């Protein structure tokens, strides 16, 4: 019933200023401490700022001077004003209840916020082709931002699929692969299609993987 | 005439930071030497007059307020501070004009298993005005559900315990705290 | 600032086993301490507060114990939804940090994969670069050891590799190692050989492809 529910992530330059938003259901967010919190791909949980059930605001050391907590009673809403955004800062973003400046027992499901000098570009796809079980693949290559989706069949073939977690390239640009093994049988029978979704660039690919 | 700061120093019980004590200080003579003159004060802050000029002044009325806090919260008994003692228990104005002091008080207010006398305020929806502090118990409500009187989820108790314990640290410990305002 | 270290960083148990996770505060906290539960790709949330007050809705399995510098957090018996990434959080003093996780993964058999040499495909050197991948399908432990070789020269330096999260059908992990060439540097080769090692290989399994076919 209650839920916290961020928005106003994306990519943004270095340099740049963005503006977060998160909705409140039950919880009225004038009368509550409500925080930040957010969370680098592949690393921990890192308090960002605060602002108190009278108006007192408090904030990371990392980001003082540049982040500015607010709230907007006539919406129910909590606001974080990000200015002068570094490499740094791109994490994923939470808004949770504060229970007396203490724990955070009630969380939003997160905002992405990229921070790269990267332009949005759409994904190249390539067919890995196999060569009992076999396994055939799609290789989601050159992308960004993230996310991106990857499907079989529309969604109709889920058993036996590994789509793996990106790498970000020295290049700058995401890749991935997404793999399923399948009886090596069914490679002149049935036919086999990755449905890829980027919707950071609008682009969406459907390449059918064949011997 | 001796001013009855032996009462609110040496005296046995002292009140809960939301609940504070003042008691005014009239029609006497004070003597400040026996106060900066003292090592149990691990803080002795004056602001707007200087300790050892003060036994060369006189003022209409002294005011004495007394609580007990925690140590890492001494430094909001201050002008121009803020925090949850500050901001919901216990506010100085940014014009004040008195002393504030402290000292540990762990062998006297905190106890094995947890203190729970001393209450500090954790819900208001407002700062409380410089000299305004509030007693009150109703149940704050953080949602859009009215409480009606029970305490229950996003209807909570304004107030908790600092539950003082004589094992933590110096930061956790009560701290007795007086303030001396001149007027 | 605080400076809570968990230890250990994975523990690796059976379903029905006991979890006993440690987080040490750089200085003392008291109770002020709270431990959080993260699964992969969704949000954390809070499984226990004051170092021992579960919070609402929490099994009793939870518990917490601890005060000053060392707490634990015990699962009594661990439900297949209990795997997942725990964080320790204090609020004591300072900024509120967190701990650095403690992930309990799932532990099983030893598996050793299938492994898989995909070579690049022909629109793909049609752009200049070419993407030799080597999947490692469904394997326990998650420790392995990808070796890229062309023409018997070992390679190095010009390879990323990619692990999945535990699946939740037969605990396994798989790997995709990607080697990227120019189309230049990838036609003066002949020979492209995927060398895996692994516990549950006797000795380590190698696939190749010939350029030329």
């Amino acid at each position: 019933e209650v839920q916290l529910v961020e928005s106003g992530g994306g990519l943004i330059q270095p340099g740049g200023s963005l503006r977060l938003s998160c909705a409140a259901s039950e919880f009225i967010v004038s009368r509550n401490y409500m925080s930040w919190v957010r969370q680098a791909p592949g690393k921990g949980l890192e308090w960002v700022s605060v602002i108190y059930s009278g108006g007192s605001t408090y904030y990371a050391d990392s980001v003082k001077g540049r982040f500015t907590i607010s709230r907007d009673n006539s919406k129910n809403t909590l606001n974080l004003q990000m200015n002068s955004l570094r490499a740094e800062d791109t994490a994923v973003y939470y808004c949770a209840r504060d229970y007396g400046d203490y724990y955070f027992d009630y969380w939003g499901q997160g905002t992405l916020v990229t921070v790269s000098s990267a332009s949005t570009k759409g994904p190249s796809v390539f067919p890995l082709a196999p060569s009992g079980t076999a396994a055939l693949g799609c290789l989601v290559k050159d992308y960004f931002p993230e996310p991106v989706t990857v499907s079989w069949n529309s969604g109709a073939l889920t058993s036996g699929v590994h789509t793996f977690p990106a790498v970000l390239q020295s290049s700058g640009l995401y890749s991935l692969s997404s793999v399923v093994t399948v009886p090596s049988s069914s490679l002149g029978t049935q036919t086999y299609i990755c449905n890829v979704n980027h919707k950071p660039s609008n682009t969406k690919v459907d390449k059918k993987v064949e011997p | 005439n001796l001013c009855p700061f032996g009462e609110v120093f040496n005296a046995t019980r002292f009140a809960s930071v939301y609940a504070w004590n003042r008691k005014r200080i009239s029609n006497c003579v004070a003597d400040y030497s026996v106060l900066y003159n003292s090592a149990s004060f691990s803080t002795f802050k004056c602001y707007g007059v200087s300790p050892t000029k003060l036994n060369d002044l006189c003022f209409t009325n002294v005011y004495a307020d007394s609580f007990v806090i925690r140590g890492d919260e001494v430094r909001q008994i201050a002008p121009g501070q803020t925090g949850k003692i500050a901001d919901y228990n216990y506010k100085l104005p940014d014009d004040f004009t008195g002393c504030v002091i402290a000292w540990n008080s762990n062998n006297l207010d905190s106890k094995v298993g947890g203190n729970y006398n001393y209450l500090y305020r954790l819900f208001r929806k407002s700062n409380l005005k410089p000299f305004e502090r509030d007693i009150s118990t109703e149940i704050y409500q953080a949602g859009s559900t009215p409480c009606n009187g029970v305490e229950g989820f996003n209807c909570y108790f304004p107030l908790q315990s600092y539950g003082f314990q004589p094992t933590n640290g110096v930061g956790y410990q009560p701290y007795r705290v007086v303030v001396l305002s001149f007027e | 600032e605080i400076v809570l270290t968990q230890s250990p960083g994975t523990l690796s148990l059976s379903p029905g086993e006991r979890a006993t996770l440690s987080c040490r505060a750089s200085q003392g906290v008291s109770s002020f301490l709270a431990w959080y539960q993260q699964k992969p790709g969704q949000a954390p949330r809070l499984l226990i507060h004051g170092a021992s007050s579960r919070a609402t809705g929490i099994p009793d399995r939870f518990s917490g114990s601890g005060s000053g510098t060392d707490f634990t957090l015990t699962i009594t018996r661990l439900e297949p939804e209990d795997f997942a990434v725990y964080y320790c959080q204090q609020y004591g003093s300072s900024p509120r940090t967190f701990g650095q996780g403690t992930k309990v993964e799932i532990k099983r058999t030893v598996a050793a994969p299938s492994v898989f040499i995909f070579p690049p495909s022909d629109e793909q050197l049609k752009s200049g670069t070419a993407s030799v991948v080597c999947l490692l399908n469904n394997f326990y432990p998650r420790e392995a050891k990808v070796q890229w070789k062309v023409d018997n020269a070992l390679q190095s330096g010009n390879s990323q590799e990619s692990v999945t999260e535990q699946d939740s059908k037969d605990s396994t992990y798989s790997l995709s190692s990607t080697l990227t060439l120019s189309k230049a540097d990838y036609e003066k080769h002949k020979v492209y050989a995927c060398e895996v090692t692994h516990q549950g290989l006797s000795s380590p399994v190698t696939k190749s492809f010939n350029r030329g076919e």
